[PDB]
């Protein structure tokens, strides 16, 4: 029953910006870490951003760093990414991969439960 | 040739020998195993060596045998002894280097010694009990000829399958085995050692560091390396709980410090890497210090003589082996000339190890 | 930034046939290295965590392998749900994630 | 095998008959069965020469008394 679904995700106009959620259901995200990953249409995966809510570290990808702001209430098990001065190559299909913690088995599961992920274009 | 290159044998062989058995005995004296099994073989070399001019002097003449009978047996049953002496002494010369490296014992060893001789003697008793001397023809030649009756019929070839077998299969196979298991040791011991100082290296630049880029540059090159060594378990839960818990903190430890370096603060990744060092020493430092102890034992001196004595004395005596092998094929019916006619080669090039085993000492003391 | 390459840009095979894919990384990154299998139109999921580990659920038809920083996924008994793109993920850490550019399996005629 | 044949007596090993030559002692004994006017033989197989300093074998056997 663990899965992470996406929302938000749509058709808004070029500069504008975009609050992409993720809601986790069957586990608990003070215990995984939450990434980001994009892929472009027609086009491969690209790694975005991550969050880390225990630590409450977080990390971007140089090509949307400083536009990007993510961020997870641990209340509702949630993950937000803020999205600031879109351009014309974030358009693009997003995904809210799961990783797990260091040590153990957890951490060598990379990104095992993976989002719906949802479409947004400029 | 073969009647004068036995006297070369014999100069060298004699000489060399000589000053083996003063050196493991006086020099360095029996302190280790493998000083008593390297005398053992000195002293088996001699031994052969003794009855070597018999034989030089008897090819000679064109093969013909001036001595009595109980030369003929002594030579022949010499022969014998110094295969079989030789390859025991070789194999347990391998389990004791395979023990010493991989599982860090006098009485023993001299019982094992002289069990080794009582078996080679016992293997020698058909030589020395078959052996005589033959009258060739109505002519004068006299050999030393191998007589066996219609009630030991094919006893050649079950020495022959012996010589093959029980003298150069199973050494060949436990030597081997000692020696892969040897390099399996050596193999995870390097991995770990190489990833440790690799970690200690880009530790080093991380702490002459400027910027945080080359911070996160080293970092990741010790995450990676930590993660590398934390796979190389040393060979043979108390290790693993320990062993692999001590890498999980250093990679925390490490990962501690790629989020401070992340953020662009360049001294709490320094104080980090710091840590790590610290935590090296709680946990990791006895299986470094470990494996630098299994890998010093390459650089020693007499591992790598009983290396090189090991593979040139199966390097000469492949071709005796296999020609023997020949041979009893031929008798046994299965199965020419070229067999018969370098079977002098190979006897002659087989036992010349004897003559350049002390040269490995000179050369690798 | 380490960069992970893929060799077979396009692959194209038949049923029950063996397929190789080789992914290499710009430097070392351990057995940090997993494979993720993407439908057309469907989210990826992961075949093989470690570099050479099965992950849970995924049939056994599935292997990898690691030589330095050659990392191979071996297919034996191609079915033909085999047929989607398959990508390598370097995840030696949270922010150093790489995905490699991608291996389509196609039907041979 | 394929070894030179031979007979010899044991009134010792002395040698009698040699065959593949017909180097025979000082006695007729026949020819290559033998003499039977005469006032144990044994049957040898050896090789003509040495194939090493230690390949010589002689079969013997075939004790037979006359």
């Amino acid at each position: 029953e663990v899965q992470l679904v996406e929302s938000g995700g749509g058709l808004v106009q070029p500069g504008g910006s975009l609050r992409l959620s993720c809601a986790a259901s069957g586990f608990n995200v003070v215990d995984f870490s939450l990434h980001w990953v994009r892929q472009a249409p027609g086009k491969g995966l690209e790694w975005v951003a991550y969050i880390s809510s225990s630590s409450g570290s977080t990390s971007y990808a140089d090509s949307v760093k400083g536009r990007f702001t993510i961020s997870a209430d641990t209340s509702k098990n949630t993950a937000y990414l803020q999205m600031n001065s879109l351009r014309a190559e974030d358009t693009a299909v997003y995904y809210c991969a799961r990783w797990g913690y260091w040590p153990g088995e957890p951490w060598w599961k990379a990104f095992d439960y993976w989002g719906q992920g949802t479409l947004v274009t400029v | 040739m073969i009647p004068t290159l036995y006297s070369i044998i014999f100069v060298v062989g004699i000489f060399g020998n000589s000053l083996v058995v003063i050196v493991i005995y006086f020099y360095m004296k029996l302190k280790t195993v493998a000083s008593v099994f390297l005398l053992n073989l000195a002293l088996a070399d001699l031994c052969f060596l003794l009855t070597l001019p018999l034989w030089a002097v008897y090819t000679a003449m064109e093969y013909r045998w001036p001595f009595g009978n109980y030369l003929c047996k002594i030579a022949s049953a010499s022969v014998s002894f110094n295969l079989y002496a030789s390859v025991f002494l070789l194999t347990c010369l391998s389990i004791d280097r395979y023990l010493a490296i991989v599982h860090p014992t006098m009485l023993v060893a001299k019982v094992t010694c002289i069990i080794i001789w009582l078996l080679a003697g016992l293997a020698s008793l058909p030589a020395i009990i078959h052996r005589n001397v033959f009258f060739i023809e109505n002519t004068n030649i006299t050999v030393c000829a191998f007589h066996y009756e219609s009630q030991n019929s094919t006893l050649p070839i079950g020495l022959g399958l012996t010589k093959n077998i029980l003298g150069f299969l199973f050494p060949f196979l436990i030597i081997l085995t000692s020696y892969t298991l040897i390099w399996k040791a050596l193999k995870k011991a390097y991995d770990l050692e190489d990833n440790w100082e690799t970690l200690n290296d880009n530790l080093k630049v991380i702490e002459k560091a400027d910027n945080a880029a080359q911070v996160k540059d080293a970092l990741t090159k010790m995450r990676a390396a930590a993660l590398d060594a934390q796979k190389a378990t040393p060979p043979k839960s108390p290790e693993m709980k320990d062993f692999r818990h001590g890498f999980d903190i250093l990679v925390g430890q490490i990962d501690d410090a790629l989020k401070l370096a992340n953020e662009g603060k360049v001294k709490e990744a320094q104080a980090a890497a710091e840590q790590l060092k610290t935590t090296r020493n709680a946990y990791i430092q006895k299986y470094l210090e470990r494996a630098r102890s299994t890998l010093d034992k390459l650089n020693d001196d007499i591992f790598k003589i009983i290396m090189a004595i090991v593979l040139f004395f199966f390097f000469s005596w492949i071709p005796h082996q296999i020609f023997t092998f020949l041979d009893v094929l031929i008798q046994l019916g299965i199965i020419a000339d070229i067999v018969d006619t370098a079977m002098p080669i190979t006897i002659c090039i087989a036992y010349f190890n004897n003559c350049l085993n002390p040269l490995f000492y000179g050369f690798l003391g | 930034d380490i960069q992970m390459t893929q060799s077979p840009s396009s692959l194209s095979a038949s049923v029950g046939d063996r397929v190789t894919i080789t992914c290499r990384a710009s430097q070392s990154v351990s057995s940090a290295v997993a494979w993720y299998q993407q439908k057309p139109g469907k989210a990826p999921k992961l075949l093989i965590y470690s570099a050479s580990s099965l992950y849970s659920g995924v049939p056994s038809r599935f292997s990898g392998s690691r030589s330095g920083t050659d990392f191979t996924l071996t297919i034996s008994s191609l079915q033909p749900e085999d047929f989607a793109t398959y990508y390598c993920q370097q995840y030696l850490y949270y922010s150093l994630v790489t995905f490699g550019q991608g291996t389509k399996v196609e039907i041979k005629r």
